[PDB]
């Protein structure tokens, strides 16, 4: 199968320099270019720039000519985008692309699943895990709602998961918000068969990785 | 350089009807054209090369076309599934600068969100914080007025609200609405409620629960 | 057309599979 994994999110004070992988699988590289892709929150997509993976040849948008380099390590198969002398400005999610070529028409077939980066002079904080029980006030009939709040972290992201992925029908993890306090918080909530509280356990996986953040929270009924 | 428009922003369409999406290059570019579909939290994904071919694994549904230097991302009949942004590709010369993308939304059928409640844990008010979160779940339209009343005081300042992405299945959204006290604050009132007023709705719905009992 | 973008892929270097 072809893959394209990108190295995880990052927090960088301004002015330091970050190096965002781009490991792939599945084919033979060095016949296949590689491209970037900005994308920063609230907006679109912005070509940023191709290395040509059997010449090293390489072609930057204008915006991204100086600070940004994209290079190779061939015998890994994996191309690197290298941001020196970040700036508040860079902090986005950066997908690497695939670029094929096949003898008419030129594309981005294959994608990386993308990595944030965050730029900030803010010390990473990482998240409290709390419990929604269900409970009679969460329940209607045969279905029952519960979850997970996950408070007070910065930055972006954070990954939740139910039951370590065994469990993705009927869940709803909530984009995050800003609190006052400069913070992120977001729940994920999910709707069980009310028949199963009690007997089917249910934990929320919390992942965040800028802080090294890692919460199973088992989440189990109150009375209400 | 190529500058891409991409038209419209942002469009809404029952399912079964047919939708265009269309970008407009600012020079002849040859027929060199992608396009790219974003579903929510997921990476792009290849959807038209060559402005008129389908990629690989993509509905049928899907077709492009060209007038001149007008491009058209058409879809024959719309499903819950296609709801994304999708973004247009200058692909002749590098840069291969995008269009500023279009958000596709489903029209639906009005639906009741479903309204439930959570006080906080023992463990955050054992932190000295207490969290309540209102849930509504599956409801159509988007727009929706959650209130809370602590002791049938309405609250004002101390509540945040966070909303899904339509769901590409019913086209539904979901909310949760977080009130945020102190501990001590908390635990000065009884009746902790969230007033949900919504399309679906004959008259607002309310969810309560007294704490001691919770 | 293909006249065009093959010179234009030529001109910036792009691998052809
Ligand atoms: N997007």
């Amino acid at each position: 199968q072809i893959q394209l994994v990108q190295s995880g999110p990052d927090l960088k004070k301004p002015g330091e320099t970050v190096k965002i992988s781009c490991r792939t699988s599945g084919y033979a590289f060095t016949n296949y270019g590689v491209n970037w892709v900005k994308q920063a929150p609230g907006k679109g997509l912005k070509w940023m720039g191709w290395i040509n993976t059997n010449t090293g040849q390489t072609t930057y948008a204008e915006e991204f000519r100086g600070r940004f380099a994209i290079s190779l390590e061939t015998s890994a198969s994996t191309a690197f985008l290298t941001i020196s002398n970040l700036k508040n400005e860079d902090s986005a999610t950066y997908f690497c692309a695939r670029l094929i070529y096949d003898g008419d028409y030129i594309s981005s077939d294959f994608w990386g699943q993308g990595t944030t980066l965050t730029v900030s002079s803010a010390s990473t904080k990482g998240p409290s895990v709390f419990p929604l029980a269900p409970s009679s006030k969460s329940t209607s009939g045969g279905t029952a709602a519960l979850g997970c709040l996950v408070k007070d972290y910065f930055p972006e992201p954070v990954t939740v998961s139910w039951n370590s992925g065994a469990l993705t029908s009927g869940v709803h993890t909530f984009p995050a918000v800003l609190q006052s306090s400069g913070l992120y918080s977001l729940s994920s909530v999910v709707t069980v068969p009310s028949s199963s509280l009690g007997t089917q356990t249910y934990i929320c996986n919390v992942n965040h990785k800028p802080s090294n953040t890692k919460v199973d929270k088992k989440v189990e009924p109150k009375s209400c | 350089d190529i500058q891409m428009t991409q038209s419209p922003d942002s469009l809404s369409a029952s399912v079964g009807e047919t939708v265009t999406i269309t970008c407009g290059a600012s020079e002849n570019i040859y027929g060199a054209l992608n396009w790219y579909q974003r579903k929510q939290g997921k990476s792009p994904q290849l959807l038209i090369y060559g402005a008129t071919n389908l990629a690989d694994g993509m509905s049928s549904r899907f077709s492009g076309s060209r007038s001149g230097r007008q491009y058209s991302l058409k879809i024959s009949s719309l499903h819950p599934d296609d709801v994304a942004t999708y973004y247009c590709q200058n692909a002749l010369s590098m840069p291969y600068t995008f269009g500023g993308g279009t958000n596709l939304e489903t029209k639906r059928t009005v639906a009741a969100p479903s309204v439930f409640i959570f006080p906080p844990s023992d463990e955050q008010l054992k932190s000295g914080t207490a969290s309540v979160v209102c849930l509504l779940n599956n409801f159509y339209p988007r727009e929706a007025k959650v209130q809370w009343k602590v002791d049938n005081a309405l609250q004002s300042g101390n509540s945040q609200e966070s909303v899904t992405e339509q769901d590409s299945k019913d086209s539904t959204y979901s909310l949760s609405s977080t009130l945020t006290l102190s501990k001590a604050d908390y635990e000065k009132h009884k009746v902790y409620a969230c007033e949900v007023t919504h399309q679906g709705l004959s008259s607002p719905v309310t969810k309560s629960f007294n704490r001691g009992e919770c | 057309e293909d006249n065009i973008r093959r010179l234009r892929a030529l001109a910036d270097g792009v691998q052809k599979v």
